[PDB]
RNA sequence: GUGAAGAGGGAAACAACCCAGACCGCCAGCUAAGGUCCCAAAGUCAUGGUUAAGUGGGAAACGAUGUGGGAAGGCCCAGAC
RNA sequence: CGAUGUCGGCUCAUCACAUCCUGGGGCUGAAGUAGGUCCCAAGGGUAUGGCUGUUCGCCAUUUAAAGUGGUACGCGAGCUG
RNA sequence: UGCUGAAAGCAUCUAAGCACGAAACUUGCCCCGAGAUGAGUUCUCCCUGACCCUUUAAGGGUCCUGAAGGAACGUUGAAGA
């Protein structure tokens, strides 16, 4: 018989990470892999055995290349002309916390087990939290 | 290159702060500071300033030069001074100063007035001829790039803010 | 600016010794007290809370009772909210009059517009109509067509129909003042405003200008 | 300023440039050998 | 040769393309095509160079002091450029 | 083909740029007004009448301009025949 | 369109750096709008009584209590199928 995981027995950490001097593409797989809990032995396709991860500095996210001038974002209203173009000084000048978000939900499977995973990620735009009640763990990418 | 090889001669009366790479002059014209890029480095020889590519950047020797241009346009800017002279051509065209501005009439029905930065100083010893002072060359090249703007030398008369030092490939109209 | 409520009372006009008669929506502007003042550090922004009027003690609710006696004000009618900027400061107990735009002259005016209930196609967007004769059959003010066959082959998120026309919020600004009347508490506004005789209306400074 | 695809020197007194990843010709003494790519 | 009359894996989806021919069951293992950052299972594998265009991830005649090289040649410390 | 209803016209629009105007610029054999060519730019606007069933087209008179094309040569379970 | 400026001793708007620049873009003008399930913020009001039962718990039942407020009916509206 084959080892099952129970959301009710299951237990959850809190860890806490800076993204300042990091690649999107290079830390958001690291969050996935900690969300979908793929670093533990108890993993399970259709259980949530994630652990809870804050970010910190999204603001100081670093990126390579052109992309700071060549990263769009493009998106749909659902008008026929609601097309919206951004970029990524853009992005970052007036909503920096949605730029984790959309490289993780990317990453994360779709579905309600994806939006359950992604609705863990608390991230921040600075560097200070509220959720110290939880007693997080400091961890590096 | 050879401009990179070439080294730098600070003068006396000439203080230097070297803080990491921020680079820091002071004398007599005033204080100037300007920051480099990662991929050089320098050195102090007690009274010569020497500018080496470092390890791992393909384009050194450039960015080398280039400061030591930028080293050798502030000293000289702050032991002497750089100056640039305006010839304004045209009839009905005056120009005069108040202060730290420039007021001119360049056949508009506004009067034209442009500020100047803290470290310019502007002088009018003639109605179609003004001159300008300062430490620094790549603000008063913008202030005489914009004074340009204002009014440009057109190729039949010749009538707009030009350099004096400039020279304007005038043509002549057909039949 | 502080804006102030009124109530719309009606239209009339107003002679001038040039020869002029000028349009005009007298309105209604009572003595405008402080409900409550919001700060940056509790609530996130400037603003100030306005009640206008005076209502039935047996009509007014308990908490509505409470947030009036907290500040020391008698039952309003409503409440409105103002946005505050820099230099501007008020207390709770204060009580605003129609002096306030003594020296404005062009306002707002914002207010719900008068409920033309379900209405067609025509009167909501300005149609036009089809012929009433040559042939025409029971499509003498129908909108036609929606849309295009099979590309995309629905219709168009935004598209003009029939629907619901009035009772909404509607601002119309740069109205010019023609007079302040601090002692009967009216003030003279150039133009139609939305809204029948007796509804509430803010009037602003002028936003732009 | 004439935008084509072929640039290439027409007096002595022109220099190709690239700027922004684009070429261009200037001449120094003749405008209209002022070429874009 | 395949489909027709052929199931399965791969090319994101795909009758004919590649690997490969389903007697049935097993919560056993080994491979081919194809892949090993996440969706999605596997190397953020080691040494060696190229690219700075997101080229990779749609295309020509033609044009360019874009660079990474190979082999030569002219002129040149009586001084070249 | 055990039916996907067809040209034109009316109402209703939407998208694109190889743009008619407005916006900015380069060259001009651009003295100025007025112009010619080319680059960027779709935010907005983009005519009324006589003839013809006609789109197209001819003419009259305006307009800052009277765009090019796609949407089953858009739209008949919206109308017209 | 430029300023300074090397690779290329010069030159050069660019490779480092700086500035100007369109009705195009984001704000700025108006409206909707926390089911924005990421379901938000603030000022207020309201009931502060006892009993037993197995399945010992986000448990079941009894008496008393029925508040703030809302709902229903009626008069109705320049609100409205
Ligand atoms: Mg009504
Ligand atoms: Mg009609
Ligand atoms: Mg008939
Ligand atoms: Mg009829
Ligand atoms: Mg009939
Ligand atoms: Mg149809
Ligand atoms: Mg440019
Ligand atoms: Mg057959
Ligand atoms: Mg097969
Ligand atoms: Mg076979
Ligand atoms: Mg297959
Ligand atoms: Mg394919
Ligand atoms: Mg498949
Ligand atoms: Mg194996
Ligand atoms: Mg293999
Ligand atoms: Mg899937
Ligand atoms: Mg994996
Ligand atoms: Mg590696
Ligand atoms: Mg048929
Ligand atoms: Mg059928
Ligand atoms: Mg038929
Ligand atoms: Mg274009
Ligand atoms: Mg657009
Ligand atoms: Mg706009
Ligand atoms: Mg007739
Ligand atoms: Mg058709
Ligand atoms: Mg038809
Ligand atoms: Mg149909
Ligand atoms: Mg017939
Ligand atoms: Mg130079
Ligand atoms: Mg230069
Ligand atoms: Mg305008
Ligand atoms: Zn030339």
């Amino acid at each position: 018989k084959t080892f099952t995981a129970k959301p009710e027995t299951v237990k959850r950490d809190w860890y806490v990470v800076d993204a300042t001097g990091k690649t999107l593409g290079r830390l958001a797989t690291e969050l996935a892999r900690r969300l979908r809990g793929k670093h533990k032995a108890e993993y399970t396709p259709h259980v949530d055995t994630g652990d809870y991860i804050i970010v910190l500095n999204a603001d100081k996210v670093a990126v390579t290349g052109n992309k700071r001038t060549d990263k769009v974002y493009y998106h749909h209203t659902g008008h026929i002309g609601g097309i919206k173009q951004a970029t990524f000084e853009e992005m970052i000048a007036r909503r920096p916390e949605r730029v984790i978000e959309i490289a993780v939900k990317g990453m994360l499977p779709k579905g309600p087990l994806g939006r359950a995973m992604f609705r863990k990620l608390k991230v921040y735009a600075g560097n200070e939290h509220n959720h110290a009640a939880q007693q997080p763990q400091v961890l590096d990418i | 290159s050879r401009v990179a090889k070439a080294p730098v001669v600070v003068p006396a009366g000439v203080d230097v702060k070297i803080n990491g790479q921020v680079i820091t002059i002071k004398g007599k014209n005033g204080e100037l500071t300007r920051t480099l890029n990662d991929a050089v480095e320098v050195k102090h020889a007690d009274n010569t300033l020497t500018f080496g590519p470092r390890d791992g950047y393909a384009d050194g020797w450039a960015q080398a030069g280039t400061a030591r241009a930028l080293l050798n346009s502030m000293v000289i800017g702050v032991t002497e001074g750089f100056t640039k002279k305006l010839q304004l051509v045209g009839v009905g065209y005056r120009a005069a100063v108040k202060g730290n501005v420039i007021n001119l009439s360049l056949g508009f029905s506004h009067p034209v007035d442009h500020q100047l930065p803290a470290g310019i100083t502007a002088e009018c010893p003639t109605q179609t001829e003004i001159v300008l002072k300062g430490a620094d060359k790549q603000v008063i090249g913008q202030v005489a790039a914009d004074l340009r703007a204002y009014r440009r030398p057109e190729p039949y008369k010749g009538k707009g803010v030009r350099y004096a030092d400039e020279v304007v490939r005038t043509k002549e109209a057909k039949k | 600016m502080i804006g102030l409520v009124g109530k719309k009372v009606g239209m009339t006009r107003i002679f001038t010794e040039d020869g002029v008669s000028i349009p005009v929506t007298v309105i209604e502007v009572e003595a405008n007290r402080v409900t409550q003042v919001k700060d940056l550090a509790n609530d996130g922004y400037r603003a100030i809370q306005v009640t206008t009027g005076a209502k039935k003690a047996n009509r007014v609710t308990k908490p509505e009772a409470g947030h009036f006696a907290k500040a020391g004000v008698e039952a309003g009618r409503g409440l409105w909210e103002f946005r505050l900027a820099e230099g501007e400061e008020f207390t709770v107990g204060q009580s605003i009059s129609v002096e306030l735009f003594a020296d404005v002259k062009k306002v707002d005016v914002t207010g719900t517009s008068k409920g033309k209930g379900f209405a067609g196609t025509v009167k909501r967007w300005n149609f036009r109509t089809q012929d009433a004769t040559h042939g025409n059959s029971l499509s003498h003010r129908v909108p036609g067509s929606i849309g295009q066959n099979q590309t995309p082959g629905k219709v168009f998120k935004g598209k003009k129909m029939a629907g619901q026309m009035g009772n909404e919020r509607v601002t119309v600004q740069s109205l010019d003042v023609v007079r302040v009347d601090a002692e009967r508490n009216l003030l003279l506004v150039k133009g139609a405003v939305p809204g029948a005789t007796g509804s509430d209306l803010i009037v602003k400074p002028a936003v732009k200008a | 300023m004439k935008v084509r695809a072929s640039v290439k020197k027409l007096c002595r007194n022109c220099k190709i440039v690239k700027r922004d990843g684009v070429i261009r010709v200037i001449c120094s003494a003749e405008p209209k050998h002022k070429q874009r790519q």
